[PDB]
């Protein structure tokens, strides 16, 4: 999986950066379109890749 | 008109009375001001209360009556009242009304054509708004802040002035008919006045409001406030929204208002000229004053004289101080010892003599002060409060934030107090050569040790070691300073205290008139030195932009361009009053006598000789065309005249007029050799240098009496001469007399003959002829 | 200054009925509106009004003997219909430096049958395609344009 997603506050003064392997750790935050595209595949994930 | 006649009838009716007559007859006009106070005197304790108690009424407001009739403002529009015919007791020409009527006016009332003039009236506040809009905010954080108290400016302002300079400016921009005699500030700053007048002319306005707003536009609001971070007016105006005692709203505000650049440029120029004058040995004083008055600089669009800006600023630097001293400019009680800053809080003393041996036995006198005194000190990002006692540093406290700055401040403080054994027995490293007298000018051991420290860090370390060192007692561990500048250690220096939190800068609204010596060392009613030339950087090269060093020594141009410039200068100096000058000749339309002037005859050799005839023809042509009618531009004749000396010939004129040095001027477009603008019609730019044209006659562009005032002067009163206005003043003949009204309650007699001489030289010379 | 004072000055006691030329360049007119002109000026045959912050020619009074005009450096836009009624015997006109956005504004000038030369420089209209030719086809009475006739024939001095 490519570079992981990034976070940001409202005013965008702060921006966090996370890898792919941990997106399953913050799934509750990502948008729906990005979420519905991630949960059904979490099964096939091992660390940061997709089997 | 009929209104004028009504005013006359009212004046007559009022004079028919006896008391009014007595008061309008006795005394001068100033009494008016007094009369303005005995009338309409009424205040209230808690206006909030009475406002809630009044607005609860039906008609709590007053208003004009005729303005409403003319505006067709009805009453009882939709069963809601707006006013009723009555007469307030005070005004007697106003009628009660309600607040609702105001809304009526704002919604279905008379509309003016345009109102963008407001943006000019309140330019300062629109500038605040814009400066705000160009900010990029950032995150918010919480922490404690070291907020130091100090005197600063909160209003960014360009061309900061005095009050006497502002009062005349308001009158000359709004009430010109009631204007007083022309002051020097006006004649010098003509374009500024023209600009301020172009906007507030032929407009429907309330003028008192405009004057107040201009006062605010030229006032830097000085306040004694807590402050953190950089110091710039752009920030202080909104400091309330950047940080407090516990929070900080980070934001970048560096690229706005371009203020400090002007100050650093000014200080650089001051340093340059100070060094230049120091090159002398016996007249550095007069040399410096000449360099000053022989120099100018641009501010935004306008060109200002240096000596004028120096007397308006408040930069307490060892350079500005000297200049303001030479010009007799008063200033504050602030010291300077090298790069550091100092200010005395209390104490006293007097000079005393002592000596030290440099190497082996070499007696050298050095002085100190014999008493107890207390001083505040401020170095880069570091503060200190110390006391000296009989050639010793008694105690000191610091509240800085850096070790290096702390150590440097401590060392300069020890020096300032002559504390230590070095002042008792100097080190071997120093010698008689390093002592003093680069070329004869002596140097006290103080600045000697100063440069000796700035040379090597190890000298500084040794100097610090000169101060007693002991073991850090318990508890005081936090309030201790090592040799590196550490807030705590096992062994620390003697009589030292540290703390987090800068010291509150003192304050005093005092002024002093000091002097200086032939060696550029200022004194203040005592043997104390406030400034010198040893406390500034040695030297550096800089390329100054938008400056005019119209002085021989302070010039880099060659004899060719300088000769051209001096020829133009002389030709302008012939722009004065009296026959044989160009104005009288223009009035008489004697376009021929101009060709035979001596000045063109002196500039002729500079003309390209192989094409001097053709150019000459063209020049004469233009002149006749401009002179025969009367529609001329003075900034073109002064340019083309030097070519009319020779005889016309035949040939093709390409469009340019060349001199003998491959430098040309073009008739109609500005170039590097000859430039000008309709904005500032009182300047001529040749090779970058600026030239001030006198104000004797006004062409199509100049549109007021302002351009004629340097042609007039006062003379003995003559009741035979006529009384005229300020507009017919242009139709007089050079050398004639005329009576006139000036400002208020004053009539005088003027003569259209000038006097270029000033008082500076006529006094200085006559004085020097008395010290013999 | 102001067109009023400028005019009163140019009139060195001369009646406004025996002059043949007038100039008011480098002046000011409130609201970009003429001020001080009347029909009294009858023998006037030339005029020059340049850089006076003007914006419309509505106030201009009738002037028959006038045969040359100059309005450069101003910001006039869409007031050309008035010229025909006031000054129908006009021949020379100049407008370089004003706000002319399209050929529609210049159509009324066809009625000036006495028109010979026109001067449009630095205007937006000039930045179009086939403007000289289209203008000539619009105003056949006009011969010179900005100092150049069809075939780019430089016009003489005067």
């Amino acid at each position: 999986l490519g570079q992981g997603i990034r976070l940001s506050n409202k005013r965008k003064t702060k921006e966090v950066i996370i890898k792919a392997e941990k997106m399953g750790k913050y799934k509750n935050l990502m948008r729906e379109e990005y979420k519905n595209l991630f949960e059904p595949l979490e099964k096939y994930i091992q660390k940061d890749v997709c089997f | 008109m009929s209104l004028l006649l009504t005013i006359a009838k009212e004046y007559k009716r009022l004079c028919q009375d006896a008391k009014a007559a007595q008061m309008m007859t006795v005394g001068t006009v100033s009494n008016y001001t007094t009369f303005k106070k005995w009338t309409t005197s009424r205040k209230e304790k808690n206006p909030s209360l009475r406002m809630r108690w009044a607005m609860s009424s039906k008609f709590p407001i007053i208003a004009n009556k005729r303005m409403l009739e003319e505006a067709q403002i009805p009453k009882e529009h939709n069963n809601v009242a707006l006013w009723e015919d009555t007469e307030d007791v005070s005004k007697r020409d106003h009628v009660l009304a309600s607040a609702s009527c105001i809304n009526y006016w704002n919604f279905c009332g008379p509309c003016v054509n345009n109102s963008e003039v407001i943006k000019e009236v309140y330019k300062s506040r629109f500038g605040r708004l814009e400066r705000r809009k160009e900010i990029m905010w950032k995150e918010l954080r919480f922490t404690l802040v070291d907020r130091q108290r100090r005197r600063v400016d909160t209003q960014p302002v360009e061309q900061r002035l005095r009050t006497g300079e502002i009062k005349d400016l308001q009158m000359w921009t709004l009430f010109e008919d009631e204007a007083p005699l022309a002051s020097k500030f006006i004649l010098d700053n003509y374009g500024l006045v023209k600009e301020m007048r172009s906007k507030f002319a032929n407009k429907p306005l309330n003028k008192e409001v405009v004057a107040h707003m201009l006062e605010k536009q030229f006032n830097p609001e000085s306040r004694f406030l807590p402050v953190f971070g950089a110091i710039r007016p752009e920030r202080m105006e909104l400091i309330h929204a950047l940080g407090g005692e516990t929070w900080i709203q980070e934001a970048n505000t560096a690229g706005i208002s371009n203020v400090d650049q002007r100050k650093n440029d000014i200080r650089a120029v001051c340093r340059k000229v100070c060094l230049a004058a120091n090159a002398s040995i016996m007249n550095a004083k007069s040399k410096l004053v000449e360099y000053i008055k022989s120099t100018s600089m641009r501010i935004g669009e306008t060109e200002r004289k240096l000596e004028e800006l120096i007397l308006e600023t408040d930069d307490v630097s060892p350079e500005v101080t000297l200049c303001k001293s030479a010009l007799g400019g008063q200033l504050g009680k602030t010291l300077s010892f090298g790069p550091m800053l100092l200010k005395k809080i209390s104490g006293s003393g007097v000079k005393v003599k002592d000596t030290v041996y440099i190497q082996g036995v070499r007696a050298v006198q050095f002085e100190y002060w014999s008493e107890q005194e207390e001083f505040y000190g401020e170095y880069k990002s570091a503060t200190a409060l110390f006391s000296r006692k009989e050639r010793s540093l008694e105690w000191i406290t610091i509240g800085g934030g850096i070790n290096e700055d702390r150590k440097r401040l401590l060392a300069m403080c020890m020096i300032f107090c002559r504390d230590g054994d070095y002042f008792k027995d100097a080190p071997a490293t120093i010698t008689m050569a390093d002592l003093s007298t680069k070329l004869g000018r002596e140097i006290p051991y103080q600045y000697v040790m100063m440069n000796w420290i700035q040379k090597s860090e190890d000298n500084l370390e040794a100097l610090l070691y000169s101060r007693g060192i002991v073991e850090t007692n318990p508890g005081k561990m936090g309030s201790s300073m090592g040799i590196d500048g550490s807030k705590r250690a096992i062994k620390s220096l003697r009589a030292v205290t540290i703390q987090s939190g800068k010291i509150d800068m003192p304050e005093s609204k005092e002024k002093i008139h000091l002097e200086l010596s032939d060696n550029l060392e200022a004194f203040d009613s005592s043997g104390r030195i406030v400034a010198t030339i040893l406390d500034l950087p040695s030297d550096k090269k800089v390329t100054f932009q938008d400056v005019s060093f119209q002085h021989p020594d302070l010039a880099v141009l060659r004899d060719e361009k300088t000769a051209i410039t001096k020829g133009y200068e002389a030709l302008i100096k012939r722009l004065g009053t009296g026959d044989n000058d160009i104005p009288s000749l223009i009035a008489k339309k004697d376009y021929l006598s101009l060709y035979n002037l001596p000045e063109v005859k002196l500039m002729a050799p500079l003309i390209r000789p192989n094409r001097k005839g053709v150019y000459s023809r063209v020049a004469r042509k233009l002149v006749s065309t401009q002179v025969t009618t009367g529609h001329y531009s003075l900034h073109e004749l002064i340019k083309v005249l030097p070519f009319t000396y020779f005889a016309p010939k035949q040939g093709m004129f390409e469009g340019r007029l060349f001199f003998s040095n491959d430098s040309f001027v073009e008739p109609g477009v500005n170039n590097n050799v000859f430039s000008w603008s309709k904005a500032d019609s009182s300047k001529i730019y040749c090779h970058g240098i600026a030239i001030r044209v006198p104000l004797v006659v006004g062409d199509e562009h100049m549109d007021t009496s302002l351009a004629l005032l340097e042609g007039f002067s006062v003379c003995e009163n003559d009741p035979r001469a006529p009384m005229v206005t300020r507009q017919d003043l242009i139709d007089v003949g050079f050398g004639q007399k005329v009576r006139l009204f000036v400002g208020q309650g004053s009539v005088r007699t003027f003569k259209r003959t000038a006097s270029q001489r000033a008082a500076s030289s006529d006094v200085n010379k006559n004085v020097k002829k008395i010290k013999m | 200054m102001d067109m009023k004072k400028r005019i009163h000055l140019e009139l060195r006691n001369r009646t406004p009925s025996d002059v043949k030329e007038l100039v008011l360049d480098n002046c000011r007119s409130y609201e970009g509106k003429i001020e001080g002109l009347t029909d009294e000026f009858e023998e006037l045959e030339f005029l020059s009004t340049i850089n006076v912050g003007l914006a419309s020619v509505a106030n201009l009074p009738k002037l028959n003997k006038l045969k040359k005009l100059e309005l450069s450096d101003n910001r006039v836009s869409g007031g050309l219909e008035v010229l025909a009624e006031k000054c129908p015997n006009l021949t020379h006109l100049n407008l370089s430096g004003n706000k002319i956005k399209d050929l529609g504004t210049i159509e009324p000038l066809k009625k000036l049958e006495n028109l010979k030369s026109l001067d449009l420089f630095n205007c937006e209209v000039t930045n179009l395609n086939d403007y000289r030719e289209n203008v000539f086809k619009l105003l056949p009475q006009l011969t010179y344009l900005d100092g150049y006739d069809r075939d780019d024939k430089e016009a003489p001095d005067s």
